[PDB]
């Protein structure tokens, strides 16, 4: 077999020669037997002399000049299959956590390309989420990019959970969750999160697969796990025949690490520090999250933003790609509302009247633009007070602080914690619901009416009982 | 010999070009003739890059230099409470030798998803506007960041300083061990250090790691790790640590100075490409362990020093990026007599009420929803007469919590003595009192609530919960100040 | 004797071949007999191949390639102890005084390694030094280290010579200035007035020790006379065990020295253009000046800020070394405040209660307190005006454009171009006026009282004398 000797080792880059005249291609993966499990480098450049340059998909250090490094015949290859459903797997494909191997009758490249021109979906589709907010302002589509931006403290987690729960199982389908550079802390209280809302089982039935690439983990780690996690999404699609949703956080990390490993290979850097393969590489993983014939892979990313700006390059590249976004922003948990989701910065390209019709269209509008007339007064509000507004004022922003609280919604699984007992709400049950408090049909009913209900015909039944109490 | 011997080709600015060591290891130590000590970073076709971890001028072309098929190791064990050591290990106090369970490897593997727990319980600062604002936990990593003398060495060494009370007790579950990393901090800022530990008796559950600013880059690269590791002894033999870093741009700049001297290309801002993977590798070896592993735990403080408030800088994006929680500092707070200066808006924790003591919380919850309708509006502060009335008194009743925040150096608070507090300021008791005021208000309190209610106090601290029959004479004891105040 | 032959020239950078094995150690001084005199050089690294590359502390003007060089064995050596004092001393230890010959039993490397961490012990204690601003916000230690930061045309010259005036002859020990890239005519102002006031008796007894590069020197000298001057004090610290007082302007222009070598010695610049080493070449020479058990150090030094950018790595690591920082500021020279420094950038490590009294600690935080609400308010009083601002508030105002125009102190060394002459003022007189000035004694008294003016009572005379006006 094709077999090398190691040459040289600067950090995460590791150069390989094969005598033998015989070498490996791009993309492919070699092996190194350390003593401690096994060393994966990914080539990246062929360089001459025989010799290859590659990324190490582990720590490199302990490494002699003179090692033997075996060629697999191929790129790096992930598990695929029903037996993948709740294990976590790292970058390689190998199992950690400790219990056993995967099974599989099939492994599949982490290197594929996107669909042809001919194979897309025609037209824009609605993804039902049951999220009042999501589905009226900000509604998904299948087979599409959703982007969500905000930190852990603002329910992030939670958000993902709701969204596994309610199109998987209210819907029906599989899930993939890709760590890219997550926090190990995080993603064991996910993993014990997900074991306590049943989405894992050990003993029985599972219905997500978990990729975790560690933020400890080198950079050639963490620029190949969305991979790793998007070619099982794609083995559910193409050869299980359903629509999956696909879960990466977060996608900064990915550019992150593409601008290590570029800097690491000696290319010039481009702008304030990042690859000049960033939209290739950005387009490239994306460009595969798309609706087929057989299904659609749908994908909810969590973006980081540097130092709160949207014109660094990361998510200024992400954002083009992606058509929803989901903002959860603390200034809205300060003031007590949960999902969070700021109605107004949030916002999707699907909210067309030639897609969610103008019925929805309408109430959207008129929702963004009473928010918008009280975000606008906040200023009077305070310096001077609500008596100065006029009658027509003093009805908007009453209507707006309703509508601001009823875009609230107990989760299905806050029911531990909160101890509300979460519910989920159609399109239909919430457009109507809003068009009916646009229309002041319940202009009559307190603001704390709206708080935690899941539709109006539930806001009459908790008016009726506070004023009982 | 070649493979285990090999001659120097060049030197200079702290790196050595070694010829031959056809079989070292990436990372092995190197010894020199004349016995400096080097670490092989490089590994090239034909020529090895040593890193000296001493003056160059001992090393000279076609110097012998031997292997020592060691890579970089630090001891460990219990012995080193009370001791200066140096970035590998050697006291450099003078009392004497360390005693050392053991040795370990500098840069280990960080623990993985399976063994660790969530974290859960406090690393109880003493000062307000953390413990009740900003949780620290048992296995968090928190950046304490700002500009230049802004306060952050004093958040750690209080942090230090408030774990006296645990750790004279004999329940070893609740006493938290130290280590301070200083990196690039000059030797008398170590010395003061020390003598601030000592005077408070602080010694004897810290440990001092030093690689100062005369230390060869090398050693202030490593440092972190070695501190780490000596932690880590704690975290797997069911101990509790807390490591701090001071700080880790200084590590940073001299990872840049060895990258660029063994020519490798730099990134942003003249630094090294991988130093996200430098600091990553780093801080997220701090864990929480479940009872299967011994329940320890180790936490981790680094700290940043932002240059203008730039938050934006390489280092700090990075560093901001990889910790669960910022401390941050600013000096326009500082010289208002917020003190310490610290940014509730900015700052944020990613645990929260998990890491939280439970009377805290149920007082802290208020405290945050009302300092931020505080930050709201704060914009309309001097302007405060001609505002409405409920700006008006959310006006007052933030300004009035935001002074009820500070507190003095090196005067740490137990939470028996913040839950009172937070909670006359949050349920409006301290509105009728001026502002300069509060300051008499909380030291003349607590000597009351001490005096003529220690159950409170008592119960606060024991029970860990504030009960209803406890909240009510809580309101009762603090009626029956406010009105003789 | 070791010689070698030069085979390169570029700048102040010179490389050496030696015909044989025995090659110089780094740091060591090479020196070339040129009959313009002999130039030495340093080592400043080992390019192989048998050469050595070095640094000139003299010009590199008529230098030929195949010129001889010789090894002296060892590094620079500059005479130490009693004989030094009273004279004038080059980086290379040759007198520019036309005295004749150092006599002296010792000469000592310029290079030597920092105290030990049981070496060093921490003081306390307060220096007065008679400025108002330093004594009151940020006080000076003996046997610490103190920071002039200021960009050009700022005044931290006479500030030097006000320190040197006010401390020099109440320390009664020794004391040694280091000129490091400082004006010639500010180096002859110093040696005629130390030979007026006799400190430096030509044929007597001395007690000053003198040490100058400066700008017009190379940069090889610049970037070492600074470890001359510490060579000197370092002897008079241990070997003499006297108490010691360290002068050095301008200790950036040794980091620019290094920096102007940097890029012909072969290094990849660092940020805005700095060299690698900056932080542990300025470590080097900055840990040597401190106080030890053996003896006590106190050290003052100017630390130039380029552009007004206190950014810029080299003060940004300076700050680091100092216990003392006075930040000398341009604006508030344009507004007329001379000394010019920043009331709030001034930090010092002794300003605590345990050491300078909670009286003067409450003092100082009023005063931070007063000018920071004066620096808050700044855009209102350009736009809107005073009127808008609360009593409170304009009381404060006044108040802060009292206190900030009384930190102005004549200086008798500016006499000659500020015509005001000199004024000293005790710290507790200053302290006292500051307070009475917070109680408000002085409301009814105006601002032009407090301009240029030593303590209070000049305020009051002041304003008797205007009014008589
Ligand atoms: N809570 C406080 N009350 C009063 N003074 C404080 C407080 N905290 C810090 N200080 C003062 O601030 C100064 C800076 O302290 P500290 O060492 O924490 O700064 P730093 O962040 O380490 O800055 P650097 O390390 O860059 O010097 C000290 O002189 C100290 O007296
Ligand atoms: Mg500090």
């Amino acid at each position: 077999p094709i077999t090398g000797k190691v040459t040289a080792v600067i950090g995460a880059i590791v150069d390989v020669h094969f005598e033998q005249s015989e070498l490996p291609a791009i993309l492919n993966a070699l092996e190194i037997k350390t003593p401690q499990g096994k060393l994966v480098l990914e080539v990246a450049q062929h360089l001459g002399e025989n010799t290859v340059r590659t990324i190490a998909m582990d720590g490199t250090e302990g490494l002699v000049r003179g090692e033997k490094v075996l060629d697999t015949g191929g790129p790096i290859s992930v598990p695929v299959g029903r037996e993948t459903l709740g294990r976590i797997i790292n970058v390689i494909g190998e199992p950690i956590d400790e219990r056993g191997p995967i099974k599989s009758k099939l492994r599949k490249p982490i290197h594929a390309d996107p669909p042809s021109f001919a194979e897309q979906s025609t037209s824009a589709e609605i993804l039902e989420t049951g999220i009042k907010v999501v589905d009226l302002l900000a509604p998904y589509a299948r087979g599409g990019k959703i982007g969500l931006f905000g930190g852990a403290g603002v329910g992030k987690t939670v958000f993902i959970q709701e969204l596994i729960n309610n199109i998987a199982k209210a819907h029906g389908g599989f899930s993939v969750f890709t760590g890219v550079g997550e926090r190990t802390r995080e993603g064991n209280d996910l993993y014990r999160e997900m074991k306590e809302t049943g989405v894992i089982n050990l003993e029985g039935e599972s219905k997500v697969a978990l990729v975790f690439g560690q933020m400890n983990e080198p950079p050639g780690a963490r620029a190949r796990v969305a991979l790793t996690g998007l070619t099982i999404a794609e083995y559910f699609r193409d050869e299980e025949g359903q629509d999956v949703l696909l879960f990466i956080d977060n996608i900064f990390r990915f550019t992150q690490a593409g601008s290590e490993v570029s800097a690491l290979l000696g290319r010039i850097p481009s702008a304030v520090g990042y690859q000049p393969t960033l939209a290739t590489d950005m387009g490239l993983l994306q460009e595969r999250i798309t609706t087929t014939k057989k299904g659609s892979v749908t994908s909810v990313q969590a973006v980081y933003v540097p130092a709160d700006d949207l014109t660094d390059p990361a998510p200024a590249t992400t954002f083009a790609h992606l058509d929803a976004t989901t903002v959860l922003s603390r200034g809205i948990s300060e003031l007590g509302i949960y999902p969070a989701v700021d109605p107004l910065d949030s916002k999707s390209r699907l909210l067309d009247a030639a897609v969610v019709g103008q019925e929805h269209y309408d109430v959207a509008s008129k929702v963004q633009e009473t928010l918008q007339t009280y975000k606008s007064l906040q200023d009077i509000i305070a310096i001077l007070g609500m008596d100065e507004l006029s009658e027509q004022d003093k009805l908007t922003v009453e209507r707006a602080r309703k509508i601001q609280r009823f875009l609230s919604q107990p989760f299905a699984v806050a029911e531990v914690f909160t101890g509300i007992p979460g519910k989920l709400v159609r399109l239909k049950d919430t457009v109507a619901s809003f068009k009916a408090v646009l229309e002041g049909k319940y202009d009559n009913i307190p603001e704390h009416a709206f708080y935690m209900v899941g539709g109006i015909e539930d806001v009459v039944a908790k008016a009726e009982k506070l004023a009982a109490e | 010999n070649l493979n285990e011997t090999g001659r120097v080709l060049a030197v200079g600015d702290g790196i050595a070009r070694v010829f031959g060591l056809n079989n070292i290891q990436a990372e092995e130590l190197v010894e020199f003739s004349s016995g400096v000590k080097g670490m092989a970073l490089n590994l090239e076709p034909g020529q090895v890059g040593i890193v000296l971890f001493g003056s160059d001028r001992l090393v000279k072309e076609g110097e012998l230099v031997k292997r020592t098929g060691n890579i970089v190791d630090v001891p460990v064990g219990p012995g080193l409470l009370g001791r200066v050591v140096d970035a590998l290990g050697n006291p450099i106090d003078g009392k004497g030798p360390i005693d050392a369970a053991g040795r370990s490897r500098a840069q280990v593997k960080a623990p993985g998803i399976l063994p660790r727990r969530s974290v859960h319980e406090p690393v109880q600062t003493g000062l307000k506007a953390v413990d009740a604002l900003v949780p620290i936990g048992r296995g968090q990593r928190e950046l304490i960041i700002g500009d230049r003398q802004t306060g952050k060495t004093a958040v750690a060494l209080d942090t230090i300083l408030n774990q006296k009370r645990w750790n004279n007790g004999s329940d070893e579950s609740k006493k938290l061990y130290c280590v301070y990393v200083a990196v690039g901090q000059k030797r008398s800022t170590v010395a003061q250090l020390v003598q601030t530990l000592e005077q408070h008796d602080a010694m004897k559950y810290s440990i001092i790691v030093a690689a100062t600013a005369s230390e060869a880059a090398p050693l202030q690269y490593l440092a972190p790790f070695t501190a780490a590791s000596i932690g880590e002894w704690f975290r797997d033999n069911g101990k509790h640590a807390l490591i701090v870093y001071d700080d880790l741009s200084k590590q940073a700049v001299a990872y840049r100075q060895l990258s660029l001297l063994l020519r490798r290309p730099p990134g942003r801002e003249a630094y090294p490409g991988d130093v996200f993977y430098l600091h990553s590798r780093l801080l997220e070896r701090a864990a929480k362990l479940s009872e299967k592993e011994g329940s320890g735990s180790l936490t981790a403080l680094p700290v940043i020093e932002t240059q203008g408030g730039d938050v934006s800088a390489y280092i700090p994006t990075n560093v901001i990026s990889i910790t669960d929680g910022q401390i941050f500092l600013e000096a326009e707070l500082f010289y208002k007599g917020i003190r310490p200066a610290i940014n509730v808006g900015l700052s944020v924790s990613r645990v929260g009420s998990a890491a939280q003591v439970k009377a805290l919380k149920q007082v802290a919850g208020s405290l945050k929803l009302f300092l931020a309708q505080y930050r709201e509006v704060a914009a309309f502060a001097q302007f405060g007469s001609d505002l409405d009335a409920s700006t008006k008194q959310t006006l007052v009743r933030g300004e009035r919590l935001t002074q009820l925040l500070k507190q003095n150096q090196y005067s740490p608070l137990a939470t028996e003595e913040q839950v009172p507090l937070i909670y006359a300021g949050v349920n409006g008791h301290l509105d009728g009192i001026e502002l300069s005021r509060i300051g008499e208000f909380e030291s003349s309190f607590l000597s009351y609530l001490k005096s003529n209610h220690n159950e409170l106090l008592t119960e606060i601290r024991e029970k860990g919960e504030l009960s209803k029959e406890l909240l009510a004479s809580l309101k009762s004891a603090t009626e029956s100040f406010v009105a003789t105040f």
